């Protein structure tokens, strides 16, 4: 039942701080930009757009 | 219930001779005994070694025998394990080890008797509270 | 040149195991008419892999990488033990005593940690036959004792024990039991691990030898709650030859 | 000490157990009182006592 | 009162499994703990049935 | 059918008497002359066979070996019991007072 995860997984985010990775490996490390720095960054952006919003 | 004559009469030695203490000698045996042995006996436990008790049926098994003033002012002159087969003088108090557990410096004979007396007769008073350590607190 | 506590303390090399120099690549006569003991057995784990639990039994699980985080407290040091000449020259190493054991935890990819007890507790160890001298082309293999992970008087966060504590879910007090046996009464595992050291450098004249080694054992069963994994531990090893 | 547990009336009447794990569980349940066999499944039972219409 | 009868059944020389049988099941099972209604909790909702179940 | 190791030995000699290769080493302070110059000796060359087998002992002095046969009728042996012997246990098994 995975909606966003494959939207992820089309354009390159495939792996997670956990270290796993949809492709099955082990060991693998993804940087910042795993499922859950994509999720945090998109949370930050919220937010910030909220902030502008109120300015606006 | 008072602290009567008969309470304050424990056996002076192995071949059923009994001594009658007075309520000084009490007294003074409760009074040496926080003073020399209380920190590691309080209660009639042992705490830097908790296997080993006070209580009188303890110390009737010992080797020699301690449940009776003889044994138990030897014991503070020469210590032995419970076993009687080491002298243990070099890490437990006795007039032997003064030199090293100051506290016995100034412990006379007279001293000994009441600490010997305050042994056997405070389980008489409390009981399974004597070497039974915090359950029975 | 010889380093203190004060040298030491804090910097991880008290978790090392000693290294010889890369000219250390002698021979250790052995004596057959001599007694030999090991004076000092270190073990040094580098590497901990864990069998994965695949759903198909037709695919061949694998060992797969883990992190540590139980930081720098894993190595067996200080182990000691008599090393036997046998009638074919072959060489037994008896395990005696020593720091023969580390509680290690290692995580998994996705979050799953592995407790396990890494050890050589009871280790006997042989050499091939006929070491007339150990050198770089020696190796030891042999089996060891792994006792449970815990010992008898732990107690769950229930508070329910082998040796001690409650043997039912005293918080479920008309739950039927025998779903919950499992939990309720506690197992002590005992069972085998092998190991091999494969010697890489003899300093012939002082008797040491270091190189690497690779033990299998199973890990934490929980006092048989759940069943263990198969653990493979890889390191380096060093062993001072006395003597005896 | 040996202890065993025999039962008069009721389902287990005329039964005598011997077996340790057996009469632990039946003196656990002696600490109730009178002991009774209970449908747990029906309802999903959870085995904590809840009180009545006197006590709400 | 369950003692009562059980000794009143003896005194008339029944034997001990026929004193207890004749115990009523309603009477031994006001004397169970499951149903005392101090035994509850405020948050443990519902029939007293959810907890040890449906008494057998 | 799963069982507590413990519980089942308590069944056994064990829970009657010194259990020569399992008991922890403080029970022998309950008779005379064992504690600890004997304790430690029959730890340490446990298990044993029979209960006449802690006499073998190497080393013993006759009057070690009196005092063994005067407590005979307090020991007993069963089979190893992991559950108590590992850790240590036997030297000290967390219990104090
Ligand atoms: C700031 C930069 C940025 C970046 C790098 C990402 C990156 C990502 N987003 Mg996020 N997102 C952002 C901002 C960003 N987003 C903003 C501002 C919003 C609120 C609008 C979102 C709301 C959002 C949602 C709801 C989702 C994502 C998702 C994702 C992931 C998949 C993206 C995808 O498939 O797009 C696909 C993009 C397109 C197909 C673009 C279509 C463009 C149309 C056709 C243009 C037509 C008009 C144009 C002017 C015509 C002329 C063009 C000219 C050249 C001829 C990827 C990690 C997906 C995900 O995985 O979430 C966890 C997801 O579901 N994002
Ligand atoms: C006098 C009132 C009263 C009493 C004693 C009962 C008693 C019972 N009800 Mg009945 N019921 C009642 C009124 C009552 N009911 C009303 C008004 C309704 C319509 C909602 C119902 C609908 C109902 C249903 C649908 C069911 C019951 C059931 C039951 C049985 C289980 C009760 C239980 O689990 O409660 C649990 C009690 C609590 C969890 C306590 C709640 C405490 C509240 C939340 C505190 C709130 C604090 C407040 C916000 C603080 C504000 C402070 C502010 C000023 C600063 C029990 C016999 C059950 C049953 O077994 O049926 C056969 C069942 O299924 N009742
Ligand atoms: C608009 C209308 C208002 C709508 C409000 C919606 C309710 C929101 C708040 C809910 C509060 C109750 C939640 C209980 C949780 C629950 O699931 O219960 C669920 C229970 C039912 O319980 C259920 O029963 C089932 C079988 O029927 C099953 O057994 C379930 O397992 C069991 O949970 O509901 C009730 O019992 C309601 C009656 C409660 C009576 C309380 C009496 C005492 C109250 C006094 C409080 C005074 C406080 C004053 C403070 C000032
Ligand atoms: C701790 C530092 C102690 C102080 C102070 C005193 N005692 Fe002690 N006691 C201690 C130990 C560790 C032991 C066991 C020693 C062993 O290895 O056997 C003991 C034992 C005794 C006994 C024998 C108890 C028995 O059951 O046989 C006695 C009679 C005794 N101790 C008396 C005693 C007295 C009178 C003290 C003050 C003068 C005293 N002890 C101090 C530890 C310590
Ligand atoms: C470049 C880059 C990138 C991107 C980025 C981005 C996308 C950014 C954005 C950003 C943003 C998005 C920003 C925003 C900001 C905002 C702000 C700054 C706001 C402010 C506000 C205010 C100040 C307000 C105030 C107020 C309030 C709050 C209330 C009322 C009153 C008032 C109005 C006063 C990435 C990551 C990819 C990486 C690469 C590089
Ligand atoms: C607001 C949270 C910021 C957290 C930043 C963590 C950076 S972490 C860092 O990032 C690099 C770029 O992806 C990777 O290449 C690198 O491997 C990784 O360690
Ligand atoms: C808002 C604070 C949250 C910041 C979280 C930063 C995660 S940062 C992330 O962490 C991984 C290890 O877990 C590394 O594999 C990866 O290289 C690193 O970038
Ligand atoms: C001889 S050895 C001697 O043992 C004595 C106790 O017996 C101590 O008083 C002394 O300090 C210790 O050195
Ligand atoms: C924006 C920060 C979100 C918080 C990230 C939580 C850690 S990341 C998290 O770790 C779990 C345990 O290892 C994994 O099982 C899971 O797959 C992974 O998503
Ligand atoms: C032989 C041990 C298992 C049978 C005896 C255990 C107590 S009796 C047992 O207890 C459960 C909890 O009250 C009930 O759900 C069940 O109906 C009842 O049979
Ligand atoms: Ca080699
Ligand atoms: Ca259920």
């Amino acid at each position: 039942g995975m909606f966003v995860l494959p939207f992820m997984a089309r354009l390159g985010v495939t792996g997670s701080w956990s270290g796993w990775s949809i492709t099955g490996e082990t060991g693998i490390d993804p940087g910042f930009w795993s499922f859950e720095g994509v999720a945090l960054a998109h949370i930050v952006l919220s937010g910030l757009l909220f902030l502008a919003a109120c300015w606006h | 219930a008072e602290l009567t004559p008969e309470v304050l009469t424990v056996p002076l030695n192995s071949e059923g001779k009994t001594i009658t203490l007075t309520e000084k000698q009490y007294l003074e045996g409760k009074r040496l005994f926080q003073y020399a042995c209380a920190s590691c006996h309080v209660g009639g436990i042992t705490k830097t070694n908790p296997s080993l008790d006070l209580r009188t049926e303890t110390l009737a098994l010992a080797t020699p025998p301690r449940d009776n003033i003889e044994g138990l002012v030897d014991y503070m002159k020469n210590p032995t394990t419970y076993d009687g087969e080491q002298e243990i003088a070099e890490v437990h108090p006795s007039l032997r080890s003064a030199d090293i557990f100051p506290k016995m410096r100034n412990l006379t004979e007279k001293d000994l008797v009441a600490i010997a007396g305050h042994i056997l007769v405070e389980p008489k008073i409390l009981g399974d509270k004597w070497g039974g350590g915090k359950v029975y607190y | 040149q010889t380093l203190t506590y004060d040298d030491i303390v804090g910097t991880g090399l008290a978790n090392k195991c000693p290294t010889l120099d890369d000219t250390a690549r002698g021979a250790y006569p052995i004596d057959s008419s001599q007694t030999y003991r090991i004076a000092r057995l270190c073990l040094q784990p580098t590497t901990f892999l864990v069998k994965e639990e695949p759903k198909n039994k037709r695919q061949e699980a694998e060992f797969v990488p883990t992190k540590l985080v139980t930081r720098e407290t894993t190595s067996l040091d200080q182990i000691q033990g008599e090393l036997k000449v046998n009638s074919d020259g072959s060489l037994t190493f008896v395990e005696e005593d020593g720091i023969d054991f580390q509680p290690v935890t290692v995580q998994m990819a996705g979050g799953e940690r592995i407790p396990l007890l890494f050890t050589v507790k009871n280790l006997v160890a042989s050499t091939q036959p006929n070491v007339t001298s150990i050198t770089t082309s020696t190796d030891f293999k042999g089996e060891f004792n792994v006792p449970s992970y815990r010992t008898a008087n732990f107690l769950d966060p229930k508070g329910r024990g082998l040796a001690s504590g409650y043997d039912s879910a005293i918080a479920l007090p008309q739950a039927k039991e025998e779903e919950l046996a499992r939990a309720n009464v506690k197992r002590f595992s005992l069972t085998k691990g092998q190991i091999s050291l494969n010697v890489a450098k003899v300093d012939g004249r002082t008797g040491e030898i270091a190189g690497t080694f690779e033990s299998e054992q199973l890990s934490d069963d929980d006092m048989g709650a759940h069943e263990p994994h198969e653990v493979k531990i890889q390191g380096v090893f060093y062993a001072s030859i006395e003597p005896a | 000490q040996g202890v065993t547990v025999s039962f008069y009336g009721g389902e287990l009447n005329g039964q005598t157990f011997t077996d340790p794990p057996t009469v632990k569980s039946y003196a656990r349940k002696a600490i109730f009182g009178e002991i009774f066999e209970f449908d747990t499944e029906t309802l999903n039972s959870d085995g904590i006592f809840r009180t009545s219409p006197r006590g709400w | 009162e369950i003692n009562r009868r059980v000794q009143a059944s003896l005194a008339s020389g029944a034997t001990l499994e026929e004193a207890w049988s004749a115990i009523p099941e309603k009477l031994a099972f006001y004397d169970y703990i499951g149903n005392n209604p101090a035994k509850g909790g405020l948050f443990r909702t519902g029939p007293m049935n959810k907890g040890d179940g449906i008494a057998q | 059918e799963l069982v507590n190791v413990v519980d089942e030995k308590l069944g056994t000699a064990y829970g009657e008497k010194i259990d020569l290769n399992n008991t922890n080493i403080a029970a022998f302070i309950q008779y005379r002359g064992l504690y600890p110059t004997l304790a430690k000796l029959i730890v340490k060359n446990a298990p044993y066979e029979s209960v006449e087998d802690v006499l073998n002992i190497p080393g013993l002095t006759e009057r070690q070996k009196q005092i063994l046969r005067e407590n005979l009728e307090h020991f007993t042996v069963t089979e190893v019991e992991t559950a108590l012997v590992e850790g240590g246990d036997r030297y000290n098994n967390g219990l104090y007072k």
